[PDB]
Formats: structure tokens, sequence, C-alpha cells
């Protein structure tokens, strides 16, 4: 939608999940 | 310098006449439908103010420089008279008196695939490309079409690449929305602020 | 007639609860911070 | 009794969640992402075929 015009709430375990991921690949 | 000798101004429409082109060879199935679904909206949003026009004939050699009177009379039988460059270059002339009247005009050709192929006409008319994002779309929603249709998918797909290939410059203005009501929002926004911008 | 129980077993204290316990779990919000830009690059190593 | 399964409920909740992030687990749910998002595209589409060709019976 604000391509269309141009043409962190997250909880704990959701934190945690998306720096475990990234840590993850190396 | 008169090899080619390239006018400086070129006679064009007084309004740009209405191409769709994508996503795919049209007169099959599924861009027939495609493409249909656009036309319906205009008519009804623009009633009044639009006029609506099939042209069934080739319009891709739309040239200014063949000759000076390429197939001027049938009665001569020349290489011309037979071909069907007469009825072509009559029709030209009747986009062009269409859209003098300061209105509209649809094109609903079955031979534009690609803005190269319209990137040499004096007509110029506005080039509108509806694309699926990605191409495995494609061959699900020719599934649901038919038997037939699947016999032509090879073809069908053959255009979905090439047409990808086109630059979006190219293209006048894009709809990757593939909803009805954002299309038609979009499509609208456009022209009614381009009919507002010729008056 | 024990195969009603066994279905309701299996459904309602063995699926429904642990769906309960799971989306408490997984949208649990910090209490004692309560703020947005804290470190904005790490959580852990802060103590660290 | 109570302190035991705080301890279980934590380990097992750790463990899911470290197990989530495996390679396999991650091309999985990449799979259906991609699945998802392919559907989601493919019913907006699906709208266009119908609204025309309602149409065009209604105009024959
Ligand atoms: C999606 C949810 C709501 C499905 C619920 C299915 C439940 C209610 C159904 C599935 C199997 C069913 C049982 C299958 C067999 C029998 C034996 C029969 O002599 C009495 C009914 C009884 C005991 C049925 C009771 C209702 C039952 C338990």
């Amino acid at each position: 939608n604000q391509k269309h015009a141009l043409q962190h709430h997250m909880s704990v375990w959701e934190q945690r999940t998306s720096q475990l991921r990234k840590h993850m690949q190396m | 310098k008169q090899a080619e000798h390239v006018p400086p101004y070129d006679v064009v429409p007084s309004m740009r006449p209405v191409v769709l082109v994508g996503p795919s060879l049209k007169g099959y199935e599924v861009t027939d439908m495609m493409q249909k679904a656009l036309f319906d909206f205009l008519k009804h949003r623009f009633d009044g103010r639009i006029s609506i026009t099939r042209v069934t004939a080739d319009l891709s050699l739309a040239k200014r420089s063949v000759l000076n009177n390429p197939g001027k009379r049938t009665i001569i039988e020349r290489s011309s008279a037979r071909s069907s460059i007469a009825e072509v270059q009559s029709e030209i002339e009747r986009i062009f008196e269409l859209a003098k009247s300061l209105q509209l005009v649809v094109l609903d050709a079955d031979t534009i695939n690609h803005p190269a192929q319209l990137a040499k006409t004096s007509l110029a008319p506005i080039i509108v490309f509806v694309k699926v994002s990605s191409p495995k779309v494609l061959q699900r929603l020719i599934r649901s079409r038919g038997k037939s249709q699947m016999k032509h998918l090879t073809v069908q797909m053959m255009a979905y690449d090439k047409l990808v290939q086109c630059p979006p410059e190219s293209f006048d203005v894009i709809l990757d929305e593939n909803q009805l009501e954002d299309a038609c929002e979009h499509l609208a926004e456009y022209l009614e602020v381009y009919w507002r911008a010729t008056h | 007639m024990s195969i009603f129980y066994v279905v309701y077993f299996v459904v309602f204290p063995f699926f429904f609860v642990n769906i309960f316990v799971a989306l408490i779990i997984i949208t649990f919000q910090e209490q004692g911070d309560k703020m947005m830009e804290e470190c904005s690059l790490e959580k852990n190593e802060r103590a660290c | 009794s109570f302190f035991v399964l705080n301890l279980v409920l934590g380990v097992l909740s750790g463990e899911f969640a470290k197990e989530r992030e495996r390679v396999e687990n991650r091309r999985a749910f990449m799979k259906l992402r991609r699945q998802q998002q392919i559907e989601r595209e493919l019913n907006g589409y699906r709208a266009w075929i119908d609204k025309a060709e309602e149409v065009m019976l209604a105009e024959e």
C-alpha cells in the first residue's frame, strides 16, 4: 500500500525467536 | 542526410487512445477474459464520455515512410492491391478523427502483444500493462480455464516471460493490483486527472 | 459409549487446553520494561 | 507438583522455540508461506474472471 501511492510491540517469544534465527545462519 | 530524415514534428491524435497489453497473446480465452473486465468499468464510470471500438486488423505495421502511395488503386492488380495494407492504411485515419473529437477512444486490437511493436506508430496510444507478480499463478490459472487452454499453454507462457523483459518505463502505466476496486480506482484516477489535464 | 468420552478427552483437555497454554506463551508482552527502544540492537546482552 | 510442572512447561517451550528455527523447519515453513502467498494472489485474480463473465452475459 505504501508502494501503491508511490506509483516493536513484539512479545518475548517473538523477539527471542527472531533473534535466534538471525544468529543461526552464520 | 535524406536517407531517413526523421521529422521533428509528427501528427498525433488529439487524445491518446487506450490500448491494454498482457499478460499473454491476445485472442485466447484467458487473455480476452482477463483484459475485458477493465473495459466494463470504463463504460460504467465514464458513461457518456467514452467511445468504445474494436479493430480486428493488424496495427504493428503502421508506418509513415513506406512509399508515396502503396496500393492506391485495386484495379492495377499490383502486389498491394490484393494485400491487407489497403484496409489497414485506411483505418489509421479512422482513429485519428475519433480522437480529434476531444473524446477518449479505446482500442481492442487482437494483434498487439508488446510495446515495441507500437513504438513506430504515429497513433501512439496509452500502454497499460496487467501483469501477475509471479509466473506460478499463470499455469494454475490456466488449469481452471479448460482442456483447450492447456493445449496452448506452451505458447501462452511463451509471451509472459518475453513481455516481462520489457522495461516498465516502456509501459505508460502499470496495474500490479489483484482486486477490482483498487485497479478500478487506480485506472480511473490517472484518466480523470488526464481528462482534466486536456481541458 | 466410551467412544464419546475418548473423543471428548482427545479434543478438549488434550488439545484445546494446550492451545490456550501455547497462545498465552507465544503472546506474552513484557511487563517490567514496557519500552520500545531499550537497546534497539539486542535484548539479552544488556545484562552481559 | 506445581513447581515441577512449571519447570517442565518452561523447558518444553524453550526447546520448541529453539527447534522451530532449524534449517529443515525453516524450509518447510517457507514452503508453506509461499504456498499461502500464491493462493492469496490467485484468489484475488479469480474475482476478475467472474466479474467480467457476469457483465458480458448481462449485456449479451
Ligand atoms: C468437529 C467436532 C465437533 C466433531 C465431533 C465428533 C463427535 C461428537 C462424534 C464423532 C464420533 C461419535 C461417536 C461414534 C460412535 C458412537 C457409538 C453409538 O452407538 C453412539 C454414538 C457414538 C458414541 C458417537 C457419539 C458422537 C461422536 C463422539
